[PDB]
């Protein structure tokens, strides 16, 4: 009734604040012109600020354009891929409300893929510590999770499968922007991935895949493991939340 | 087949592993399956 | 329909407006006040900075000719045209999935091959149309031995570059295709026919209608202005490209 | 639509055969989506062939009617080549719409369907090896292209501009070849080019990998005078369609 | 010509889509009947074919095509002919979604193949007599087997593979279904025992009986009328999934 | 799909047979024809059943099914209309509430046998002694009366009574302690058969029900003390259609046979499971 | 009249308040303002009744009942407003089959009786040995756990628990036992109070099943499950919110203080039947 309503007013509402920031998300990142209601428009490539400024009324969407702010607030730079990875979840929990499943359960369950994620961003690091960015850890993340998915029983390993699904949309999106084609590439990037490399990823400026670390950008832990927990507590806290009251 | 070494093959199981020679019963066994060292 | 082939309508719509009024001999156009006073005046570079230009595309097509006009002070309404061009051409490219950023790469790659050509066209420039039909041709041979998936933005520089001698001629009375075809037929036998390598001069004339040599013929123009307008026009052709939403507030 | 007489007219007769080849272009190829056209029996019938697809077809347009015609022409007395003949067909038609719009007129463009076919007819007359064979699946309107572009950029003239608009409606053969397999066409063809600038006259879209292949060498042939034959009959469907100006429907 | 292309795809999909919803609540042994009503009749069936399928559903001549095409597994391989209706409709509402993304029809009939071999290539494993163990059993152990070769795909087929698998584990979730159960609940429930523990026999206990075991219930599938429903599924969308158009005059 | 055009005609073919059911049953005019205009007042439940015009196919397993209990059976066609019809007006209910079609019928299949299970129990053979089986068959002969229509419906009972000698009562005495096992049963088991089971009781307790509310009686308050009555050891209660109250059906001499009853609960439920395990309608 | 205006709109109240019930309950985000544009997510059940604006005014007795055992109690806030709304959704079934409100109120009396003597029974007064009472103390404090509120609430529950000492079970089993009781009395009352006294049980029983629907588990069968364990002599069953099945609420160490329970019950009777016996709303 309402909760299958305002459980998708606020999937739909958040899944539209993601689809307004995804193609501004790296260095090849598409600008995007911000209208003002005075008139005059700005181009900015970072979605920082087009959150910043974007009057957006609704509680979901503010509670995404707050995760940007409590993302620069923890690690500085990762104000747009958390974003897209916190609206990628809740189009994946789109689905699995369609099953049928309860949203306390694929709230228990995203907590036990990004405990498990924590443990896979982890490995790939290199201890200073820094990780393989670029798409790797995320590739990576769809990778062991869908492995790790296969040992899960119950509901649980069919929301932590979503959860890995949902991950392959920065490396998407990074792929995109880079000039490439999205869903070859990430097969590409899978396989490589399966295969053992885990320093893969879309490396920008030659234009496509890539494993020397040289002129593969490393970012912090903090970034992405941040990213990870901050998103799962958000879409946790969309998940459970329905009838928005007026007092 | 089975490659047993003192194992690995076209094995999706393995039930029973003794020592005679070292047994190992692969599939569901009715007695077609029989592999030792 | 989507906000990048909005912000490509704005610059035709604004290029259609200037490119009448290029050439030494061009139609003038009228700029009607708010109260009604009205000033009849060719030359662009005045028709850029009186004209009320709304639309944001065309807001930062105006500031970069703008930008170039005072960097340098001349060739301010052929960057607006060769700019609206790369745009035309660029949307044409984008609506068979070829994205906006291989777009960009090309035309990155174009205009640094073609300032690194264009010193070996350089005295200042023969002018005319000289330049651009023969870089038309230069960088047509250029893009195919490549074969990236930006070996097609690379043709499409090529093919709209050669709007300054096709819109050099229809103020001029003269043609469209013919004229513009035979000064980019006299440019192929000077790439690939090394005797007459002389023909690399042949721009075209305004007078009578037919391409003549513009070195026998002092219509020469200052290096720094072509590369400058070249420079100019790629930069604007990226800044409209990397756009491709537009946030209301 | 206006279709009065003159550029109206001309680009609704193209108009229709775009329409007309877009109901085949997805056969043209080895392994092509099949089409379920059914009759007024209620049989259904699936088919991966151009030629049983035309005769199966209302045409109702009148150009639509004399490229189907010409279509099946070309497939009664050669058989292979009856969609590639449609698809160049439409493709010449479709290259010449955005110069027929202007005052181009259509007897200047057919001064180009004839001198660039009888170009083309003798570039694979000469390049054709050992009866005589030339190397399918692209590898020669990806051959004929760079050959005709290449030979257009020295012709002073309203003729440069319509060979190479007729060059560039050759890339349609080895370009739906790929797109039917799904092989995103513009990197194929992007290498296909770029192979075809240095050398490799022979080299067209593979269809077992997603990359370009010797086609010579692979065993992927055609017979020179079919391909001939076929290039003559697009062309002059298009100048047929091309030629025509007016429709005189009888009142009666 | 009207809905041709990637939108005419969709269209074929619900058409086909519509035979095997239908279909798909008949499968288990609690497989809920249903009325034939014609000019006369008032017979209660829930079998398959002809009693079922080829008697209705004369709507867009795809489901025509799949009753056109299940005649051939019954009369001829035993009479497994509700397994491929509904294994045909969930492959084709996997290809729904892999459509979406972007990837050629095509591409998706060589992933259902590479999957169909790599499938059948598992279930040969499984001989126990000639004999495949498990009702719900079989198809839990080809979907574990084509998800870890999914991975072993560098191409688009991947996703096409990991498709197939997810539309694999229909059959075990509609015999989850017509009973008392919960689909995905029962199904991974018994998914993740067959590994952690390797016994493919483990399936749905349509039956309450109490054992998810299908080697002691004695529930048996012949082998090859498991290879023809994996099969002759696949030789069906393979055949809807590459037909472009249906033009009717 | 189907689960309200193969249940809806279902309850309406048992929603105009009812409130004929009891000995005070309401009547129903039969307009036919629009030529030879004819009028034919019905306080029989069967004939309404064989001769409506049956347009919903669902409707069909039930007017069909009238004709098996009418012309194999005589006495027992309006009890096992209106027994499936609000059972299939329960199920309604219960597959509204998400439960599958599929534990209800498994539900009804306990829940019957647990029926069958106790009339069989409380039935008398006074049969072996015939002075009382003189007496019986009276009461058996009271409780079944288009005159001879009616005769030859109580000797076809009354021969399956001299068949099978086993009499149970009526009036709501058999109804309600199928229903009170029914319930005893459901109250044990774990399952989502339990709400099935419930369901099924309570549309055994709705026959006396609908005899109460033809009578005018407050059905109500008297179906309350029944249950009450068959749920504190008494097991012989029933309706009193003669004040409107509860009476000890053996000293009132309402008795029924056995084998009527019993065929009445069978197949009520094995009609109402055949309608029930029907998605689409083809 | 108001049979509806003043019963849909305490059924809201009641409709909104739940689906936090649980330990795994939901959560509800409160947009007050317009221009101070506040967002607070709340999984308490107290918060989003002191703050809403309440329209009906049958709703404010509703309302202005559950600060009385927030403010006087402490745990018991959204259970006294579901138990009533669905005491209140259930009396507008039996006022629609026509039942005065005045024998639901002369049943649920009757009916609140009987349960309040079934949880007397079954607690246990561990306070008179400490070393159990110690314990009994942490599983009333983690039954009950705005950090310092919630801790205010257990301190006053545990308070009340050191007060009297009698601790009843938690998570479905005193309810699914006063449901047992009651449904134990409603089979032996002739009258329309047994209509009454079983809707009485059925809303029990609703409590258990929001405790289930929370979770994600299939409330309908462990409520039934609950529901044959109570009443095959086992009383110390209930949900076992750490894998969605039944457990041993003993074992478990869930326990609640039976004063609690027992006003909890008292006043979700209190006010369904103040709500009850209103016509009009003037
Ligand atoms: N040189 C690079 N190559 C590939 N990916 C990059 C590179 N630099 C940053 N990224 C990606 O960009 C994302 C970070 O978001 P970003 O767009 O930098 O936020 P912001 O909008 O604040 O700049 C990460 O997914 C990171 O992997
Ligand atoms: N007398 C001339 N003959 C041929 N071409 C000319 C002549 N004068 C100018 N041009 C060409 O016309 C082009 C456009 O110049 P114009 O629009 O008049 O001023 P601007 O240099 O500001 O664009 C120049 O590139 C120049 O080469
Ligand atoms: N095995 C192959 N590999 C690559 N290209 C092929 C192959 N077979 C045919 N082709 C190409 O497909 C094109 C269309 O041929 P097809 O549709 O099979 O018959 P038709 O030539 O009558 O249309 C031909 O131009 C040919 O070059
Ligand atoms: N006793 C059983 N327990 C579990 N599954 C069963 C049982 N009997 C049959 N099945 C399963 O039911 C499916 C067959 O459905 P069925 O109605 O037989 O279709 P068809 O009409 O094609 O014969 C198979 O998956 C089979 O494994
Ligand atoms: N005198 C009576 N007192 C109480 N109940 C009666 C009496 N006569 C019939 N009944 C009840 O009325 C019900 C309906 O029977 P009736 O309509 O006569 O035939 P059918 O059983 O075919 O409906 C029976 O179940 C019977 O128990
Ligand atoms: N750990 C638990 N396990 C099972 N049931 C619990 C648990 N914690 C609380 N409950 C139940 O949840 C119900 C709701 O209590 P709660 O929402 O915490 O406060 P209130 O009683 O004010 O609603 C209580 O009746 C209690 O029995
Ligand atoms: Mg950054
Ligand atoms: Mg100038
Ligand atoms: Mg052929
Ligand atoms: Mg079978
Ligand atoms: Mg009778
Ligand atoms: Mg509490």
């Amino acid at each position: 009734d309402k909760p299958a309503q305002i459980r998708f007013s606020n999937i739909s509402a958040a899944k539209a604040v993601a689809d307004a920031i995804r193609t501004s998300l790296g260095p090849k990142g598409m600008d995007k012109m911000i209208q003002d209601g005075k008139g005059d428009v700005t181009i900015t490539n970072d979605g920082a600020t087009i959150l910043k400024q974007m009057q957006v009324l609704h509680p979901a969407a503010r509670m995404l354009v707050e995760l940007s702010k409590a993302q620069d607030i923890e690690a500085g730079d990762g104000t747009t891929s958390v974003v897209i990875i916190a609206g990628s979840l809740l189009d994946s929990c789109t689905k699995l409300l369609q099953k049928g499943i309860h949203p306390t359960i694929i709230s228990e369950s995203f907590q036990k893929a990004l405990e498990k994620g924590i443990e896979i961003l982890t490995d790939m690091s290199r201890p200073v510590a820094l990780i393989a960015g670029g798409g790797a850890p995320e590739i990576e993340l769809a990778l062991r999770l869908t492995e790790y998915s296969r040992t899960l029983s119950g509901m649980e390993s069919y929301c932590v499968r979503a959860f890995a699904d949902a991950m392959e949309v920065i490396p998407s999106t990074l792929a995109e922007n880079a000039g490439l084609n999205p869903i070859s590439t990430v097969t590409e990037l899978r396989n490589r991935h399966a295969q053992g490399e885990k320093t893969a990823g879309i490396n920008v400026r030659k234009g496509g895949i890539s494993n020397i670390l040289e002129e593969l950008v490393v970012q912090p832990l903090l970034v992405s493991v941040s990213a990870l927990t901050l998103a799962t507590e958000t879409v946790r806290s969309i998940l459970k939340i329905d009838d928005v009251v007026n007092t | 087949q089975v490659q047993l070494v003192e194992a690995s093959g076209t094995f999706f199981r393995i039930n029973d592993m003794g020592w005679y020679y070292c047994k190992a019963n692969r599939n569901w066994g009715r007695e077609w399956d029989d592999y030792w060292g | 329909e989507t906000i990048r082939s909005q912000n490509v309508m704005a610059a035709a719509s604004i290029a259609n407006i200037v490119k009448s009024s290029l050439g030494p001999v061009g139609l003038d156009k009228m700029l009607v006040d708010d109260i009604g006073d009205v000033t009849i005046t060719n030359d662009g570079a005045t028709i850029l900075k009186l004209l009320e230009v709304e639309h944001p595309a065309a807001k930062v097509l105006c500031e970069l000719a703008d930008l170039q006009d005072k960097e340098v002070g001349d060739g301010t309404t052929s960057v607006v045209i060769i700019a609206a061009e790369l745009l035309k051409n660029a949307d044409e490219l984008v609506k068979q999935k070829i994205h906006p950023t291989s777009v960009i790469s090309g035309y990155r790659l174009a205009c640094k091959e073609a300032v690194r050509y264009i010193n070996e066209n350089l005295i200042v420039v023969p002018g005319g149309g000289a330049v651009e039909a023969a870089l038309s041709i230069y960088l047509e041979n250029y893009a195919t031995s490549m074969g990236s998936r930006e070996q097609l933005a690379i043709a499409e520089f090529a093919r709209s570059l050669l709007v300054i001698p096709n819109t050099l001629a229809v103020n001029a009375a003269q043609d469209s295709t013919d004229l513009v075809a035979k000064l980019r037929a006299f440019h192929n036998e000077a790439q690939v026919n090394p005797e007459r390598k002389n023909l690399k001069w042949i721009g075209l004339d305004l007078s009578n209608g037919k391409p003549r040599d513009n070195k026998q013929a002092g219509v020469f123009e200052p290096t720094i202005v072509k590369v400058k307008s070249l420079k100019f026009a790629t930069e604007a052709a990226i800044t409209i490209l990397r756009i491709d939403d537009l946030i209301k507030l | 639509t206006d279709s009065s007489q003159g550029i109206p007219q001309l680009v609704s007769n193209i108009s229709a055969c775009q329409v007309i080849a877009e109901a085949v272009r997805t056969t043209l190829g080895p392994r092509g989506m099949d089409k379920l056209i059914v009759d007024g029996r209620g049989k259904a019938t699936i088919s991966n062939d151009g030629a049983t697809i035309l005769k199966l077809l209302d045409v109702v347009h009148p150009a639509a009617k004399t490229l189907v015609d010409i279509a099946k022409s070309q497939d009664a007395e050669v058989g292979d080549g009856t969609t590639s003949v449609t698809l160049l067909a439409a493709e010449f038609l479709k290259q010449v719409k955005p110069y027929v719009e202007e005052g181009l007129h259509p007897q200047i463009i057919i001064r180009a369907f004839r001198t660039a076919t009888q170009l083309a007819v003798n570039k694979i007359k000469e390049i054709a090896v050992t009866d005589s064979v030339v190397a399918g699946g692209g590898a020669i309107e990806m051959e004929l292209s760079k050959y005709l572009r290449d030979y257009s950029r020295t012709i002073p003239g309203k003729q440069q501009l319509l060979i190479g608009a007729y060059a560039k409606a050759l890339e349609i053969i080895p370009r739906q070849l790929c797109d039917n397999a799904g092989f995103d066409a513009t990197n194929i063809l992007n290498k296909l080019r770029a192979r075809h600038a240095q050398g490799g006259t022979w080299y067209g879209v593979d269809i077992n990998n997603e990359d370009i292949a010797d086609n010579f060498e692979a065993f992927v042939w055609e017979p020179a005078m079919v391909r001939i034959n076929a290039l003559t009959a697009a062309s002059e469907a298009a100048c047929l369609i091309v030629s025509v100006d007016e429709t005189i429907k009888n009142p009666r | 010509s009207r809905l041709m292309g990637l939108e005419a795809l969709k269209s074929h999909i619900m058409a086909a889509k519509a035979v095997a919803n239908t279909m798909r609540t008949s499968l288990g042994p609690n497989g809920l009947d249903k009325m034939m009503v014609d000019k006369d009749g008032d017979v209660t069936v829930t079998n398959d074919g002809a009693t079922i399928l080829s008697m209705m559903d004369v709507d867009h001549q795809i489901a025509k095509l799949m009753v056109e095409l299940s005649k051939s597994q019954d009369d001829e391989i035993g009479d497994g002919t509700t397994g491929v209706v509904v294994l045909a409709g969930a492959l084709l509402e996997e290809a729904e979604q892999l459509l979406d993304r972007g990837i050629h029809p095509i591409r998706i009939a060589d992933g259902y193949e590479q999957a169909a071999r790599v499938a059948i290539e598992h279930l040969d494993k499984i001989s126990d007599s000639r004999v495949v163990y498990g009702g719900g059993a079989a198809e839990i152990s080809c979907a574990l087997a084509v998800s870890q070769e999914a991975d072993k795909c560098p191409t688009l087929e991947q996703y096409a593979m990991r498709a197939f698998a997810d539309a694999l584990e229909v059959i075990p979730m509609a015999l989850s279904e017509n009973s008392g159960m919960n689909p995905i609940q029962t199904m991974t429930e018994v998914r993740a025992r067959q590994v952690k523990e390797m016994n493919p026999a483990l399936g749905i206990d349509c039956l309450h009986k109490g054992t998810n075991d299908m080697k002691q219930q004695h529930v048996i599938e012949t082998l090859i009328g498991k290879k023809q429903q994996i099969s002759l599924a696949t030789q069906m969308v393979r055949m809807i999934l590459k037909i472009d158009d249906i033009r009717k005059p | 799909t189907a689960r309200l055009t193969s249940f809806i005609g279902a309850i309406a073919i048992g929603d105009l047979v009812k409130s004929t059911l009891g000995p005070k049953g309401m009547d129903k005019i039969l307009l036919s024809s629009g030529r030879d205009a004819s009028l034919m007042v019905t306080n029989d439940g069967a004939t309404i059943l064989k001769n409506i015009g049956v347009d919903n196919p669902a409707a069909k397993v039930l007017v069909d099914m009238s004709r098996v209990q009418d012309d194999e059976v005589g006495d027992g066609t309006t009890s096992v209309t209106v027994l499936a019809a609000e059972l299939l007006r329960e199920a309604e209910s219960l597959i509204a509430k998400k439960i599958h079609p599929q534990t209800i019928i498994a539900g009804w299949r306990e829940a019957t046998k647990a029926a069958r299970e106790a009339l069989l129990s409380s039935a008398v053979d006074h049969g072996s002694d015939e002075v009382k089986f003189r007496q019986d068959l009276m009461n058996i002969a009271g409780t079944t009366l288009e005159a001879e229509r009616s005769l030859h419906d109580a000797l076809c009972v009354l021969a399956q009574t001299v068949k099978d000698s086993r009499t149970v009562y009526g009036g709501g005495c058999s109804e309600m302690l199928m229903a009170h096992a029914v319930t005893q049963l459901a109250n044990r088991t774990p399952g989502k058969e339990a709400v099935a089971m419930e369901s099924y009781a309570k549309a055994l307790r709705m026959l006396p029900t609908i005899i109460a509310d033809n009578a005018g009686y407050d059905s109500a308050d008297l179906v309350a003390q029944l249950r009450a009555a068959h749920s504190e050891g008494n097991t012989t209660a029933g309706l009193d259609m003669r004040e409107g109250t509860i009476g000890d059906m053996a000293i009132l001499g309402i008795t029924e046979s056995f084998q009527v009853k019993r065929q009445v609960l069978l197949s009520a439920a094995e009609a109402a499971e055949v309608i029930l395990r029907v998605d689409n309608i083809i």
